[PDB]
């Protein structure tokens, strides 16, 4: 999930999108 | 701001700028 991808791992933008509603 | 570890508040704050209108939802137990 988002922190496995974004705060242990570097994050992105592709990422970050996909929690927005 | 986005290209870089994001943890916690800081992590949140992202999202809150990124997603803007369409809000966002934080499950940081997945």
């Amino acid at each position: 999930g988002i922190v496995e991808q974004c705060c242990t791992s570097i994050c992105s933008l592709y990422q970050l999108e996909n929690y927005c509603n | 701001f986005v290209n870089q570890h994001l943890c916690g508040s800081h992590l949140v704050e992202a999202l809150y700028l990124v997603c803007g209108e369409r809000g966002f939802f934080y499950t940081p137990k997945t």
